[PDB]
């Protein structure tokens, strides 16, 4: 579907996710961010069915948002994580589930490491060094495995995404018109604007 | 005595009164006079509308509840369109299910067994209006006096309201008279008018101080307000 | 502070006033009742008063058939007997319905005196002002004589009576069982254990009875019938030829 | 103690007599209805100096066709308003047209008296009733240019002009004298200004009193402070004309 | 179960509870909010009836509804935190359907609405908590200020204080408060603040707290040191006269 | 009707205070004394038990002193019952929170939803209040060692030292006299119990009458230890105090 | 003390309920109305005043129906009445709909017997202000039932209730010991006529109006029906001849 | 109809007492002495059988009762608030215990229950308090043998021994003389019996005392063999003979 | 399986002239291949100068128009006797019909 890669490296999480949205034979959109900031130090991508996607996203931005005001006070991306993995354990049990599932990139302040979790639509949470929704991870998870070092740098943590979206664009079907990366280290969140051609 | 078993109207006093539904009775007594009698072909509801100021408006006294039926008011004016929506609704279910307009008698019924329940259960109270039903139905022309203790009588005529005796004693007089008043809607009215003028006091009823109402044989329940009952003054 | 007297709340004595008062409500009908247990049968006595000539007698009765086996007389005002026979009846069909064996007399009689005992602890519910004696013929326990009250208190009796002269019939009652130093009455057919229950009632009371002037009901083996005019009127005869 | 939606030996409810009291104590609210428009005017009464006196909000719009003040306890008024304004745009949506003034004001009178500890009728879960009371100013195409007066009773009066709050009866018996079917809208608005600054406390100016009108061209209109102070101006003038 | 009309008219036209409930508030430790030209700031007395508190861990007076909107108060401390926890739930629901922060004129209607709601809802009292709420708007200059109480009327002021001996620092800052000319520095703007609250306080270096908020989510609590400066040198203008 | 009987629990009296809150306050004032002191390197938490027999099983027995999580505790002052209805349901959000967020509940918000339901008894629902203060002695990583109470209005606040129950006038008075901000546990498990032996209404401060419980981060571990006292451990710390 | 008149479900000291005999007042004040158990049947019969020549003579009828083989007439509070008698026409539609037979006369008493003593129980009801006779013909003959405020009910050869209920039960009496063997319900209906006549002399100052309706296994196939025309007629006749 | 009562019929007064728990003690005091002794190898619960009247059969009332085969309770107050809690203690031992662990709550918990049910009849709307004091006593493996007093309050206590009810003062004295901590079964009984009988005015025999033991299982009573880890209840009501046996020794 | 719907055929046509407007609609009622009627009138008054035909399950199109025919008689009682205007009534109906949008009256209307 939508193409959602996580990397962590020495000191940062960097999270990759597709610009393109499509309904049908048309591509309604070239440059949708497929990502929230839930606090300064936390960011979540997420892919899957049409209107759960989103809504599910600003849901759990929302309630990430309330406790900050609330306690005054960051939660640790593992505690985040785990609140996720909860709301979306209940869903596949209610009604109509949300159909979403979610990478979650966030620099601990309290521990000064970079922490990814993946997290699909049934609740099933893991910490990974490198992470992929969808059809993505069969070609991105043998890529990391090989070329992957737990001391490299952002510049190789960029460089190492640049080789998994490459390989992404000449083996995948649909033309999901580039990614959108950005950054968590202990500074928070930036966005690499210069990823068209890096 | 009367102050520790008027507190609400769940509560019987020693001689077996009801203080709550008697205290009802009287907001209408308060209430401005109108005044009901049928002949054996048309029933004519007559009203003295109440103003506030010389700049307010003469408040509606008459209220329509279907084309064969309608009610005048005398306290409580909230309490009337309650009970008046309720009666609408009851003339409504009657129409759609079984194709009938309600018979006058089976609504007088009706309004009784709902102000009954105000009277019996505690937190509620009783409804501070009473009510002149007029209808002509199968059985010909009606005319019913409800009281908020459940009472309901069906008279030839009658009066409720301040003064309201004045018109009583006059009609239950001309008895003989207007009964009789068969395929004429005018002289009924103008019988009615000599009525309600008889519990006058204050001032003469005038164009826009005159509400009355007709229901019978070949007239659907129609209201008469301002310059349309100049005729009768 | 005055209205722990009005509602089912401890006064600074710990006591509760509305559970004494109902008490005094079971003796508002005047009627004093008695029972007994035989070799195999239970019977209950109870006085009948008709004032009214108008009153149709055969319908004027505080012995109360609530399944095949149970039977219940109740000591109170009959809007209250009334409302307990008919709970009585319903908790017996159901119990049998629930557990497949009809309802032994002390378990209803402990559900009852249960359901009693929940109008003394909450508020918006009074205590029915009624004592009702349960008896039988258990396929456990044999003649049984189980009584409840206002209060929630029930208990087992070798014999019992209720009403304004309960102490007298009591009394009369204990001095005949300190005298056979059994703990029922020795007779193998109903009809006799019914003219010692008459018996010992006219003792006690010092009142003589017509055939009009009682109510009897006997629980036997697997039955729980009521005694009508004639039946009672047999039996006064009985006890006649022996005075 | 004694039940909230208990009668009187006189034939009242005691909740909605003692809530009338209430409404004495508020602020003076004045309508005025003309073959023009009807005019509302209110007293702004700030407690304190520091009280930014525009913040104030005692006359609100309910539709372009109808506005209402208020006068009594105004933070009651919050809920009838929300009720007025769903109910005005709800019969939009339901009949793609303007609600008529009369239809509106009975919708915020029914509220009126939804209020018990458990009235056997409906559920009329509200403690009280209203502490306040609305002049309902608006217009349509049946009845033209209309000036209602809602009461917690569940009553409404139509009033050519009326007056509510502290100088009610001495504003009223001012209004009876003055009023004439043939006014003109700004008559109206200089009567309505010059009858305010006879009851209230401070002096009136374009702080402390705020205008309103609705015209069937230009809908319900707040007036700035800039076109009062001009009337205030014009006023003055007049009186001292002769 | 319990709907008993608590909140009920008076026959002099009164609510008792909700006329009872501005009492507690009268009870309460003073809370004071005074606006520059470019700020609000918010001060507030601490009690001393027992000294011997965790300053770190006790819950302070000035509460963050939003990271641009802040709210204090006076009266029943138990009361308040239900207030200030529906207020921060609102904040963010209005974030996630307008896809905007509350403007402080709105986050002011809504506290008002719930004050206003529990004066005639059947089996509650009112909160016995006046409020004051500032901030400034999204993408807005200009400094707000509002106060609501237990009847749910609400309103914006140039300075507003409550709470014990409120009627004294309002007096103060009616003829110590020029609208021609408002503070126009942050400074001179909290040198005013805590000047009103001396005339309360009486000598409280560890008795006055300050919160300064400046335009874009710019809120800060000033340390005992920043405050204690201010008390010196307010001091030294009575004794140089 | 039943509007009768209603004593409503839940108003104002004229003056703008909560009858039943200032009432409960008065049934707590005659509970026994339980306080709390914190140090630089831990917490302490010493009670006195109301009214005692010879026939007492003490071994058994737990009145006062309660374990919330595996990182506070509380003291108890009041109705016994009335504590652990409450203590059952604090038991609950602390779990709640860890299923969620898989760390332990901070100390602070857990004091803050059992002060929001005391507060909750006070404005709705026409019930009493709970007839209960609770001191409590925590530690998580954001701020440390914490000593909070909480009281039926439903108000909290923080402490480096405090007492509830019976004659907190005198005790907070002779702590306010003698505690230091660099304290050691050691020096504030003596002055807990100095405090209780000049404030208690008996003859002797004896072992039988006391529930002790400390909260220290053992050197030799680096992780926080609960520790409540047991009568022969209570009856050591007496003797070495100097109270025998 | 006192106050124990005030509440509805109270017991007095002398183990009363005050609320239910303030009740029985407000059926005492009311009108008169009887029923007679005949050899085959019941006849009812009630006073109706006539407060002036308004009211439309036939028109204002009291005695209701219930099911097709049910008289019920009550004394009191008219209302109250109604109230009961809607009841216990969807008790006895609730009995015939499960067992298929219309409900018998005894069951349908207990049925309206239970309702009444339920308005006794609680304080949030006031008790029925209406004393209420009853009764029909069913599968094992006729009966006749009367029933009070307390909800007590008993079997009646002639029952009677209201303004003149002395004169009334007095001239019953009479009957029962005259008719050993049994009135005949075409001697029942003239008898009625006759005690409503003789027991309107209690409410002697207004002019009253006659309403007679039976249930006769014989004369109305065991179905409720009125007296109208002739038979009335006859029936007012033997009351104004025997009245001299 | 219903239950508008949603208000607390127990409030704290200006002095700070809770009225209704008060006079529901005041209740208590009234009711027959009931006492229990806890010995190194089981404990036993004793109570007067005070009959009504010699008409009515004391046996079919039972003051003392089993509520698990390890627990037994027995009261002083009011019967009928004492029957129901039983009924209620029996269940809430089934539905909060049993059916989720599989076997039966230790003794602290299950009266930790019985305390919260009285508890709630101390706060919610339209009840009063329950007018009994309960001695709990009862074995489990991990506590031994334990002794506990439920109050109307809801609060409750462990004893070694005690009395509640008309002569509680002067039979706890009598307690506090007798007991030490080597104390045999046997001589609790026989304390026990001796303690009674300065409470009891009329007869004192095995017909007019009603005394249990929590003491060693009984496999005889279990009712079926073939499962060696089920040994039998711990609870045992001794017969009237068994008591009239050991008064001849008293 | 039961099912809910069916079809009573005929046909209806509307045409607005300057000053008028007509609704015609055949008299014929039809199940499958059997005529239930000759003579089953279609289109009906509902009064305020309004004429309704709901043509296709007869069932559905009686309770409609019955519906509406009620809607005009509540709206003279809610709002003093106003004429109901012919756009007021298309957007009543739309709401009525919209109200089963998951369980549809299955006729084409023409007013
Ligand atoms: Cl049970
Ligand atoms: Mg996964």
């Amino acid at each position: 579907m939508d193409i959602i890669l996580g990397i962590r490296v020495q000191d940062s999480v960097i999270l990759a996710s597709s610009k393109a949205v499509t309904r049908g034979i048309s591509v309604l959109k070239d440059s949708d961010d497929k990502t929230r900031q839930l606090s300064p130090h936390t960011l979540m991508s997420f892919a899957g069915e049409a209107g759960d996607t989103v809504q599910f996203a600003e849901y759990i931005q929302a309630n990430i948002q309330l406790y900050s005001i609330r306690e005054d006070y960051e939660l640790s991306p593992q505690a985040v994580s785990s609140f996720v993995r909860q709301e979306l354990a209940k869903s596949i049990r209610s009604r109509r589930p949300y159909q979403v599932n979610v990478l979650i990139g966030g620099y601990d302040k309290k521990k000064n490491k970079p922490e990814l979790y993946q997290i699909d639509y049934l609740g099933t949470k893991v910490e990974l060094p490198y992470g992929a929704h969808g059809y993505s991870g069969f070609y991105t998870f043998s890529l990391l495995d090989h070329h992957y070092r737990p001391d490299m740098t952002t510049e190789e943590g960029l460089d190492l995404l640049k080789l998994c979206v490459q390989e992404l664009e000449k083996r995948m079907p649909m033309d999901f018109k580039g990614v959108i990366v950005k950054i968590v280290d202990k500074d928070g969140i930036r966005q690499v604007d210069d990823f068209q051609a890096q | 005595f009367r102050n520790n078993y008027d507190g609400d109207t769940v509560t019987f006093s020693p001689t077996g009164r009801l203080f709550q539904v008697e205290y009802a009775l009287e907001a209408i007594k308060q209430g401005s006079v109108t005044v009901g009698l049928r002949s054996n072909t048309h029933a004519v509801l007559v009203a003295l509308k109440r103003n506030a100021d010389e700049l307010s408006s003469y408040q509606k006294k008459i209220i329509k509840c279907d084309e064969h039926m309608g009610l005048s008011l005398a306290g409580l004016a909230p309490d009337a369109r309650v009970l008046s929506n309720y009666l609408r609704q009851q003339c409504n279910y009657s129409s759609l299910v079984f194709n009938r307009k309600l018979a006058v008698e089976r609504a007088g019924h009706l309004l009784c067994d709902k102000a009954q329940k105000n009277t019996q259960s505690y937190g509620g109270r009783p409804y501070g209006v009473g009510l002149l039903i007029i209808g002509y139905d199968k059985s010909g022309a009606h005319l019913l006096e409800f009281q908020p203790s459940g009472n309901v009588t069906e008279l030839y005529g009658t009066a409720i309201g301040a003064r309201s005796q004045g018109a009583k004693t006059y009609l239950e007089r001309t008895l003989d008279t207007f009964i009789k008043i068969d395929g004429n809607p005018d002289e009924l009215i103008k019988a009615g008018v000599e009525a309600i003028s008889q519990s006058l006091r204050d001032e003469s009823l005038t164009v826009d101080n005159l509400s009355i109402a007709i229901v019978g044989k070949d007239t659907p329940f129609t209201i008469y307000d301002g310059e349309a009952v100049a005729k009768y003054i | 502070a005055g209205y722990d007297r009005h509602i089912t709340i401890f006064s600074p004595e710990g006591r509760l006033y509305q559970v004494e008062y109902a008490f005094k409500a079971t003796n508002q009908t005047n009627i004093n009742s008695l029972a007994v247990r035989g070799k195999d049968c239970t019977v209950v006595i109870s006085q009948k008063k008709v004032p009214d000539k108008l009153l149709d007698p055969t319908t004027v009765s505080y012995i109360f058939c609530i399944s095949r086996t149970i039977g219940m007389v109740v000591n109170g005002p009959i809007p209250d007997a009334r409302n307990a026979a008919l709970r009585a009846k319903a908790e017996a069909a159901e119990f049998r319905y629930k557990y497949g064996y009809d309802m032994p007399c002390d378990v209803l009689a402990k559900r009852m005196a249960n359901l009693s005992q929940i109008y003394t602890q909450r508020a918006y519910m009074r205590p029915l002002g009624v004592i009702l004696t349960f008896v039988s013929v258990d396929e456990e326990l044999g003649p049984s004589i189980y009584k409840t009250d206002p209060a929630g208190y029930y208990v087992g009796y070798k014999a019992t009576a209720t009403g304004p002269k309960q102490q007298e019939i009591t009394t009369n009652l204990e001095n005949h069982f300190k005298k056979s130093k059994i703990d029922h009455i020795n007779e193998e057919s109903w009809e006799k254990v019914v003219e010692f229950a008459i018996t010992h009632m006219i003792d006690a009371l010092g009142t003589e009875f017509s055939k009009n002037d009682l109510e009897v009901g006997v629980a036997t083996k697997d039955k729980f019938f009521t005694l009508s005019a004639e039946n009672i009127e047999e039996r006064l005869v009985a006890i006649a030829e022996q005075d | 103690d004694r039940g909230v939606s208990t009668f009187s030996p006189e034939g009242r409810l005691f909740q909605v007599e003692y809530s009338l009291e209430a409404i004495k104590l508020g602020s003076t609210a004045i309508g005025i209805a003309t073959k023009e428009g009807v005019v509302l005017g209110v007293e702004k009464r700030a407690t304190s100096p520091l009280l930014e006196s525009d913040s104030i909000e005692k006359i609100v719009e309910i539709d372009r066709h109808i506005g209402c003040a208020m006068s009594g306890l105004t933070a009651d008024a919050r809920s009838m308003i929300e009720h007025a304004r769903t109910a005005a745009v709800t019969h939009n949506l339901y009949y793609d047209e303007d609600i008529n003034v009369e239809s509106l004001t009975q919708s915020v009178c029914d509220l009126a008296l939804r209020f018990g500890e458990g009235a056997s009728g409906e559920e009329r879960l509200m403690s009280r009733p209203f502490g306040v009371a609305l002049l309902i100013a608006g217009h349509d195409a049946d009845d033209g240019y209309q000036l209602f007066h809602a009461e917690p009773s569940g009553t409404f009066y139509r009033y050519n002009a009326k007056a509510i709050g502290s100088g009610s009866e001495g504003a009223q018996a001012e209004l009876l004298n003055e009023w004439h079917s043939s006014l003109t809208l700004k008559e109206a608005e200089l009567l309505v200004l010059k009858i305010l600054k006879q009851v209230m406390e401070e002096k009136l100016d374009e702080n402390n009193a705020q205008l309103s009108c609705i015209t069937k061209q230009d809908g319900f209109k707040i007036y700035d402070n800039e076109k009062t102070a001009e009337l205030i101006k014009e006023l003055k003038e007049k009186e001292a004309a002769e | 179960g319990y709907d008993r009309a608590l909140s009920i008219f008076s026959p002099d036209g009164h609510i008792f509870q909700v006329e009872y409930a501005l009492e507690a508030v009268k009870r309460g430790t003073c809370a004071v909010g005074v606006k520059g030209k470019n700020c609000v700031v918010l001060g507030c007395e601490r009690r001393s009836t027992l000294k011997l508190q965790d300053t770190r861990i006790t819950p302070s007076k000035v509460s963050k509804i939003d990271s641009h909107v802040v709210l204090s108060f006076s009266g029943l401390n138990a009361d308040s935190r239900i207030l200030i926890e529906k207020a921060r739930v609102e904040a963010q629901s209005h974030r996630l359907t307008l896809e905007d922060p509350v403007t402080v004129e709105y986050l002011t209607r809504y506290v008002a609405g719930v004050q206003q709601r529990y004066t005639q809802s059947g089996g509650v009292r009112p909160f016995g908590v006046s409020t004051l709420i500032a901030g400034f708007d999204p993408r807005d200059d200009e400094p707000k200020l509002y106060q609501t109480e237990p009847s749910g009327i609400y309103s914006s002021w140039s300075a507003q204080t409550i709470g014990r001996n409120s009627k004294t620092v309002r007096e103060f800052l009616e003829k110590n408060y020029d609208r021609k000319e408002p503070p126009a520095t942050v400074e001179e703007c909290v040198k005013l603040t805590v000047r009103s609250l001396l005339e309360v306080v009486q000598t409280g270096a560890k008795n006055i707290e300050i919160t300064v908020v400046k335009p874009d989510s710019d809120i800060v609590a000033l340390s005992s040191e920043e405050i204690n400066q201010y008390v010196t040198q307010i001091e030294q203008e009575k004794q140089e006269q | 009707g039943s509007r009768r009987y209603d004593s409503r629990t839940t108003i104002f009296s004229p003056e703008g205070r909560l009858y039943q809150v200032e009432y409960a306050l008065e049934s707590i004032s005659h509970a026994g004394t339980a306080i709390g002191i914190m140090a630089s390197d831990g917490i302490v938490l010493a009670a006195e038990r109301k009214v005692t027999s010879t026939l007492l099983e003490q071994d058994t027995s737990t009145e006062k002193l309660y374990k919330l999580n595996d990182k506070i505790a509380v003291a108890v002052a009041g109705l016994t019952a009335d504590a652990e209805i409450l203590i059952n349901t604090a038991r609950i959000h602390a779990q709640n929170y860890l299923k969620t967020y898989n760390e332990d509940i901070p100390v602070e918000i857990l004091v803050r939803r059992l002060s929001d339901i005391k507060q909750g008894y006070t404005q709705h629902g026409g019930l009493r209040p709970f007839g209960v203060s609770f001191i409590y002695a925590g530690y998580d990583d954001r701020y440390g060692y914490q000593l909070y109470t909480s009281n039926p209005s439903g108000n909290y606040t923080g402490w480096k030292a405090i007492s509830v129950g019976a004659n907190t006038s005198a005790a907070q008075t002779l702590l306010q006299m003698d505690y230091k901000d660099d304290m050691k546990v050691d020096d504030a498990i003596e002055l807990a119990l100095k405090t209780l032996s000049k404030t208690t209404d008996s003859s002797a401060l004896t072992y039988d009458r006391l529930e002790f419980a400390t909260i220290r981060k053992g050197a030799n571990d680096g992780e926080v230890y609960q520790k409540i006292f047991k009568p022969q451990e209570i009856k050591d710390i007496l003797v070495k105090t100097g109270i025998t | 003390g006192t106050g124990y008149d005030l509440s509805n479900s109270v017991f007095s000291p002398d183990g009363r309920n005050f609320q239910v005999e303030y009740a029985v007042k407000a059926v005492e004040n009311g009108t008169t109305s009887i029923g007679i158990k005949c050899n085959d049947g019941v006849v009812f019969a009630v006073e109706k005043l006539i407060t002036s020549k308004l009211l439309v003579p036939q028109k204002n009828v009291k005695i209701q129906v219930v099911d097709r083989h049910i008289g019920c007439v009550y004394s009191g509070l008219i209302p109250d009445g109604r109230h009961l008698v809607n009841r216990g026409r969807e008790e006895a539609a609730s009995f015939k709909k499960l067992y298929k037979t219309p409900i018998p006369i005894p069951a349908f008493a207990d049925r309206l017997g239970q309702y009444v003593q339920a308005h006794t129980l609680y304080n949030s009801v006031r008790p029925f202000g209406v004393s209420t006779i009853f009764g029909g013909v069913d599968k094992n003959g006729a009966h006749l039932y009367m029933l009070e405020p307390s909800g007590s009910y008993w079997g009646y050869k002639g029952a009677a209730t209201g303004k003149g209920r002395q004169s009334a039960k007095a001239e019953l009496e009479k009957l029962v010991d005259h008719h050993p063997e049994g009135l005949s319900a075409r001697e029942a209906v003239k008898q009625a006529a006759k005690i409503i006549y003789l027991a309107h002399e209690d409410n002697k100052e207004k002019d009253f109006e006659l309403e007679i309706s039976w249930c006769s296994l014989s004369e109305t196939n065991g179905l409720h029906k009125f007296v109208k025309g002739d038979l009335l007629q006859e029936a007012i006749d033997f009351a104004q001849k025997e009245i001299n | 109809m219903t239950d508008r009562y949603s208000f607390s019929l127990t409030t704290f007064s200006p002095s700070g007492k809770l009225g209704q728990i008060d006079y529901a003690l005041t209740a208590v005091k009234q009711g027959v002495t009931s006492l229990g002794i806890k010995a190194t190898n089981g404990v036993v619960i004793a109570t007067e059988k005070k009959s009504s009247s010699p008409l009515a059969m004391s046996e079919t009332l039972s003051k003392v009762s089993l509520l698990t085969p390890d627990i037994g309770a027995v009261y002083s107050g009011m019967g009928p608030d004492y029957r129901v809690l039983v009924d209620k203690s029996r269940k809430v031992a089934h539905t909060s215990y049993k059916r989720i662990y599989g076997e039966y709550p230790p003794t602290k918990l299950l009266v930790s229950e019985v305390a919260k049910i009285m508890q709630e009849a101390t706060q919610s709307g339209g009840v009063r308090p329950f007018g009994v004091s309960l001695l709990i006593a009862g074995h489990d493996e991990f506590n031994g043998f334990s002794l506990y007093q439920v109050d109307p309050s809801g609060s409750y206590f462990p004893w070694k021994a005690t009395a509640i009810g008309k002569g509680s003062v002067a039979a706890k004295t009598f307690l506090e003389k007798r007991w030490n901590d080597e104390l045999e079964l046997e001589d609790a009984i026989h304390i026990a019996l001796l303690t009674l009988k300065e409470s009891v005015e009329g007869e004192f025999n095995g017909d007019t005392i009603e005394l249990a033991i929590i003491g060693d299982e009984n496999p005889d009573l279990l009712g079926y063999t073939g499962i060696p880890t089920d040994k039998g209840p711990r609870f045992r009501k001794l017969t009237s003979q068994e008591i009239n046996d050991r008064l001849e020794a008293l | 399986q039961f099912n809910p719907y069916g079809d009573n055929g005929g046909t209806i046509l509307g045409i607005a002239g300057e000053d008028f407007a007509v609704l015609a609609g055949d008299t014929r009622n039809i199940t499958d291949y059997s005529i239930n009627s000759r003579y089953e009138p279609k289109v009906f008054d509902c009064g305020d100068n309004i004429v309704m035909s709901a043509n296709g399950f007869a069932a559905d199109g009686d309770a409609l128009v019955k519906r509406f025919k009620n809607s005009v008689k509540w709206y003279h009682f809610d709002h003093n006797d106003k004429k109901l205007s012919i756009n007021s009534a298309a957007r009543n109906i739309q709401h009525l019909l919209y109200g089963k949008r998951f369980f549809p009256y299955y006729v084409h209307t023409i007013i």
